[PDB]
């Protein structure tokens, strides 16, 4: 670990020779050790590595049905493979096979995640305004009880006088 | 409809350890045979140091002449 | 954390683990055999849980949100709260003003009976 | 890994239990051909944002249930999907603060 100390030596002056801050990056920087590019999408596409089982049809909930019930059936079809013939090549494809399914069962859910995301946005105003307006309405109950109080302490006044 | 990656399963029984795997390999009279040769071979012979010296060469692993040059006295 | 979508995520990886457990259980230990009792209440007791987490994770995707409310109308309706939310922080700075009014009045008007209290002394 | 004992055994079947777990299930949702920006195209209206915040849509503010009981996205949904005692619940979709 070290300190920029370049830019301390330079900060140690008066006047305006101090330093600006530094402009925007709009492109590829190189914090840490990863890249992070900027303009990502939040969920980087299965066509960018593995293969893809689902059209553009895309029904979310239907095809994660199907994807658990074929996560399933290729269990039992592994224990069909461990029962009949161990030393078949199918195994190695098979144990393969359920991992792309995993992997599809995970990325569709991480597509709930920027709606999910927006959603509670969505009802954090809501219960923003909410509370905004019942703030308004206690207060208004308020205001009106002490006016009425102030009026009846008027209306006790010159039954004094 | 199909689930996704179905695949065709093998060949219903090929070649298994569920089978028994003797009686296919023609290994059961044996068997049913078997289920000391040192007192097998005593049947011939007397009895069964330098012994041990014959099993520690087994783990390791001119007779005119000597008849000739065999010349020792009887008493 | 706390989300449907974590408690879906953690009964898939539970899904994966139970495949694993289960085989590497039912092959490691068993009866020898002929040409035990514990090992088949094992596969009974590992077939219902593997069943039962199905089933939970076929639940938790029917109670996710559809296929409907698509990004659109999330961000209209969000712009439709920003302006509900502006004239009901505008609303609420009308009332505070009256009410500001009404206690700087009473406040002044509390203040003159006690300089009179006190001059009269 | 090497061996697997009773008692761990029952230790691991507690443990996925716990994090897993007449019918009481939700309600199904069929398939939907009418999405808003997509499918159905509908030029931005009125009647779409006053039903999402007004009124009960089954997909979109929250998720109904048999024995009538509506549940919004920010409470936690307590169901039973067997005919056992255990119950399955819900956390809730959005958790606020």
């Amino acid at each position: 670990m070290q300190y920029i100390k370049e830019y301390t030596d330079e900060n140690i002056q008066e006047g305006l020779a101090p330093k600006p801050p530094p402009p925007i990056k709009d492109s590829y920087m190189m914090f840490g050790n990863q890249f992070q590019c900027d303009d990502l999408i939040i969920r980087p596409l299965e066509s960018q590595g593995i293969e893809r089982l689902h059209p553009m049809q895309f029904d979310h909930k239907k095809e994660l049905r199907k994807l658990n019930m074929s996560i399933l059936i290729n269990f039992l079809d592994l224990l069909d493979i461990l029962i009949r013939s161990p030393g078949s090549i199918k195994r190695e494809e098979k144990l393969e096979d359920l991992k792309l399914l995993f992997v599809h069962v995970h990325h569709l859910i991480n597509e709930y995640r920027p709606h999910q995301a927006r959603e509670t946005l969505r009802v954090m105003m809501e219960v923003q305004k909410r509370q905004r307006l019942e703030t308004a309405e206690r207060f208004q109950k308020h205001l009106e009880r002490v006016i009425e109080m102030i009026q009846n302490c008027l209306a006790s006044l010159p039954d004094d006088l | 409809g199909p689930f996704y990656l179905m695949r065709e399963l093998p060949g219903s029984t090929e070649l298994t350890g569920s089978t028994n795997l003797i009686t296919h390999y023609n290994l059961e009279q044996a068997y049913n045979k078997f289920c000391d040769l040192p007192g097998m071979i005593d049947l011939p012979g007397s009895h069964d140091l330098r012994s041990l010296i014959e099993k520690p060469p087994i783990l390791s692993s001119g007779t005119m002449l000597a008849g000739f040059r065999l010349h020792t006295g009887p008493l | 954390m706390a989300d449907r979508l974590t408690q879906l995520q953690d009964a898939v990886n539970s899904l994966a683990d139970q495949f694993c457990n289960a085989i590497g259980v039912l092959q490691q230990c068993g009866p020898p055999a002929s040409f035990a009792n514990p090992t088949e209440e094992y596969a009974q007791l590992f077939a219902a849980l593997i069943a039962r987490t199905a089933k939970d994770i076929d639940v938790l995707i029917d109670s996710l949100p559809s296929e409907e409310s698509t990004a659109a109308l999330q961000a209209a309706s969000l712009y439709k709260l920003e302006e509900e939310n502006h004239e009901a922080a505008t609303c609420l700075e009308d009332v505070v003003y009256r009410g500001d009014m009404l206690l700087e009045k009473i406040q002044s008007a509390l203040a003159d009976i006690a300089q009179s209290q006190l001059k009269t002394r | 890994l090497s061996r697997n004992e009773i008692i761990q055994s029952y230790l691991s079947r507690q443990s996925s239990l716990l994090s897993s777990s007449a019918r009481q299930l939700h309600v199904l949702v069929p398939q939907s051909p009418p999405t808003d920006l997509p499918g159905l195209t509908r030029e931005v209206t009125q009647d779409d944002l006053d039903r999402i915040q007004a009124s009960q849509w089954p997909g979109v503010n929250g998720c109904q249930d048999t024995q009538g009981n509506w549940y919004d996205w920010t409470q936690c949904i307590s169901l039973d999907p067997h005919g056992d005692d255990g119950r399955l619940n819900i956390l809730p979709y959005v958790c606020l603060d």
